[PDB]
């Protein structure tokens, strides 16, 4: 199904402030890819968002209850699986 | 009035990278021409086949002139249709004034010659067909990729077998492989399984006795149902219906390569499908000047969702324009390389 | 429905429309006579025809930020709303 | 009484619910007679046909083996040809074992290449009954034969079937689509455990492709090297599919002509019966009940197995007695009557 | 004996919630007597009448075919017509073909243009019996005659019928009415396999519009070119409708006067019998049971097939007719 | 036992020790033709790497393959020479 190097899906856009929901079932620790150990979304790490043929890159800026949207906290105050990603650049053809 | 190649290439790259939207293909006689094993291509074009039949065989040449009175330069399909019509009439030998059974001998001879000329194997693993087969296996799409062909050889089948590509051509069975028609319309096929339809038939078709049940298998001597449509009172009809039904799928895309749009039924079906579904898109790819395709330019002017690509001309959205020769994608090998690069 | 069709207005707040993307999802291309435009991008424009004249607007928010309050409580798994801000209109 | 058993079998098989499966042994071609002669004789017929066609190997194996069959002979020949200098048993300059292998293989392929007779074949009745049921639980068929008769008749009946091979004259061995099982319900599965007469190996690797019958060469009774695995799989995956059908909720199973003389089959059926108590097996015997000691032992061990023969009827691991279904044509007639 | 399946047919007629229909052949109108003479001539009578009005083609066809029928002759004439230089095959000056086909069409046109008789026609009794049943399952009847006698009979009792065509003197062929098949249950449906002298084609395009019988042109025995992407002269739509009616939940259907001499009909009947296991055909035989070899073969092959004849009856693949009699039996069962 | 291996409802605390090549306490008593484990006898053993008896070996190989199919599985090899062919292919 979902290929390796999978983290989540975009659920909110505010121009240059993306919010991502982690779709990993559990064990947010050492998702092995290509025999090398990378960690699930962390403050200093990058992410990649492929759009058809070009890949948008971004950097995580906030993790936890801060990245949760406005009224999602109102609906439930105990759910925190969001990250806030800020776009940086893109890779062309 | 001026179009950019890179924009269209990027659009196509984005299109092919999608997974859920259904995809299809059409492989015409111009695709095997772009692959050569000897100095000449491994399989000749339609004009080459007509010339070979003409010079390989005054009574014989009468038929060619007889058909030319009401039609342009006859081809293989026209000659075969005329022979079928002659065999339909019992005492039809008076038109050619040559007995009443030489027509059957000529039909057997031409069928054997065509089978001998076409029963060739594609050499090397670097053929574009293998590249396409690998590209199909690369992305596990939600909807499988269908393939339509109007050729007579079995190059696509052999390429699919070589790279372990499951498919289903409407025939089930090991020895006789009878035509199953309920499972085609039922259409609960495996998701990973692809489909391949040969609109004009191939060498593996053989017609049975008075039962007339159609089956596929090892070709037999003096028997080849390579007839394009022939006549009846049929697989061809259900294949056309399958193509039309696919063209009605939401956001469906169909890609043509090496097809000169010379046929009339296919063009009518494509026009009806384009008019019926406003979201379908067709990529008409050519390897010549667009002035050679009158029907294609007429259809591109009539329809808005049709895109044409030629060596030096292109029609996009009812507006003919010029490139910024160009469009090296017309060649089949370049298309295969593009697909392989997209997969990788 | 005809082509060049996106969704339906389901809210109005003077100058901040909230629009619902329709059920025919996963497409995200919406081909219109050749070239296809991605649906609901940040910078894209929209057109709302009212009888004889058309109203134009610019997208500002896409996703869970545009959906109203009660719908999230009804279902938090659905985010197919966009926030259109009016700009101008085209006369006769 | 026999009538109660027949009524119970009718009302448990004719009912649409549990999946259905049959096993067909080499005894089925015996029950069909063409021109006052059987279409294909029993295994002993083929054995003494080969005999009348170098007895040294036969008496060499006879010292430790009872009356042999062709499969043992060909397995012994293969074991010989594994060894490079295997001629020390028989002369020198190794050519006999090879020449014997080809001679026997094309001889068997010529003996088995027989065309089915007209519309009176019981296979046609079985195919018609199969087409008469549209249950979600499809019918999978296991066969120990080598001929194409069953699938020939099924194709003559215009019905779909999948045998693990997909493609064309050079169709490969589909492997994964066996065990995603994502197939239409109307489709049926056909498995031949001991192999067909058209399978051919390849020099590059173990391809065991299915297509047009290769000239002379054929694959019979797969027993070659299995260290590589994956390639040259069909035997193991055939037993695996048999085991999976033996497990799971399936309150139906029919046997026809099986002699219970296969160690690799008896063990797996016993294991499945022990693991699955809910499932039932209706093994028959077209002979006297005393000719099958292994079947009697299996019936005594596992109660779920039901063994019926001409002499008596063993029900519930207990010997019974009478106070017709052994004939395969009679079995087809009974199936047609149940369907109609 | 006979009482057995007589009671069986009465009971199955009394069994509602299942569709019913009938097949009308040329035998039923032939057996109808008008002024002590048959209302419609039989196939042999039609061929004799045609011969009464250039037998070289007939002799040439007789070499490989026995005593032919009108359909074979007209098909051969048309087949020669498509071939441009087909006159050299049979003499010369290929203009006699057009005149011959026009004369044959005219002769058939005034041969079949016969008005239905008074209220004594059993067609009226059949229509009354059909209308007297308020079952939700509508009855769709397919016929082989080239006349419109059944149309007059149905229109004489104000019974709703649909023949796939609607409009006026230039009524067109509504194609998707069969597609969605959304019609009120009170209405009935009719189909002519070979057509009548009412349908006529158009020069500009193959429209086979129905309307007032045009002078000169008539459409009969549809076998023309089918390369116009259907809708040219489709009997295939009627065949598909028959297949769909065979594909619905199983029901026992009857027929009247069918000689089982149509290979196209026989093939689809066999396909429907194979696909639907309980499907039953109640085709009778108003002649010697040994005169229907195809019917006997079909009964032997298909167990569900039921065949009855004047001298015997093939029930359950084992061997063991008047339209007016059937109409009277249906009327008696209705009361 | 063959049912309890494949049904796989065991205590989470209990460990598992599969022997892919057999041990010296494995003995075949023939007669009933059943495999059993007990005291190490003299001479009688089941040293076989694969054997060709009319089997536990396939069961242990299937167990290894099934373990390798678990999500996020890790397998450490120490002292292995990789000269074997069946294990490498599996």
């Amino acid at each position: 199904t979902e290929a390796s190097t999978y983290i989540g899906t975009v659920q909110d856009v505010n121009g240059a402030n993306i919010r991502v929901v982690l779709d990993i079932n559990t064990i947010s620790s050492l998702k092995f890819v290509d025999g090398q150990g990378y960690r699930i979304g962390q403050i200093g790490s990058f992410v990649r968002i492929p759009i058809g043929y070009i890949n948008l890159f971004g950097i995580v800026s906030q993790v936890g209850a801060g990245a949760v949207p406005d009224k999602l906290l109102e609906v439930e105050p105990y759910g925190h699986r969001w990250i806030s990603v800020q776009l940086v650049g893109e890779e062309g053809i | 009035s001026y179009y950019d190649t890179t924009q269209q290439l990027s659009l196509l790259k984005h299109v092919l990278s999608e997974d859920k939207r259904p995809i299809a293909f059409i492989i015409a006689a111009g695709c095997p021409v772009s692959i050569r094993h000897n100095d000449a291509p491994l399989i000749p074009d339609v004009a080459g086949l007509t010339r070979k039949i003409s010079d390989s065989f005054s009574l014989l040449m009468k038929i060619i002139q007889n058909l030319k009175t009401t039609i342009p330069n006859p081809t293989i399909e026209d000659i075969l249709s005329y022979i079928r019509l002659l065999q339909q009439i019992p005492m039809s030998g008076k038109i050619h004034d040559v007995e009443n059974s030489v027509i059957n001998a000529l039909e057997e001879s031409i069928c054997e010659l065509i089978e001998e000329e076409v029963n060739v194997d594609l050499p090397g693993n670097a053929t574009p067909y293998h590249k396409i087969a690998a590209w199909i296996n690369s992305i596990n799409r939600e909807h499988q990729v269908e393939i339509f062909t109007t050729n007579y050889d079995l190059l696509m089948e052999q390429a699919l077998e070589e790279l372990n590509v499951p498919y289903f051509d409407g025939f089930v069975g090991s020895k006789r492989a009878f035509f199953d028609i309920r499972t085609i319309e039922e259409n609960k096929l495996p998701s990973r399984w692809s489909k391949l339809w040969k609109l004009h038939g191939s060498i593996n078709w053989q017609l049975d006795k008075q039962t007339q049940t159609i089956w596929r298998g090892t070709p037999s001597k003096g028997c080849s149902l390579i007839h394009p449509s022939h006549l009846k009172y049929m697989p061809y009809l259900v294949m056309m219906d399958q193509l039309k039904l696919f063209l009605n799928q939401p956001s469906a895309i169909l890609i043509t390569c090496g097809y000169s749009y010379k046929d009339q039924h296919i063009n009518e079906v494509l026009s009806q499908g384009l008019q019926t579904n406003p979201n379908a898109l067709i990529y008409g790819l050519q390897y010549d000047v667009l002035e050679n395709y009158q029907e294609a330019k007429d259809m591109a002017l009539k329809r808005s969702n049709l895109i044409l690509l030629a060596k030096d001309r292109a029609i996009i959205g009812k507006k003919e324009g010029e490139w910024k020769l160009f469009f090296k994608l017309g060649d089949f090998q370049h298309l295969a390389s593009f697909l392989e690069e997209i997969s990788q």
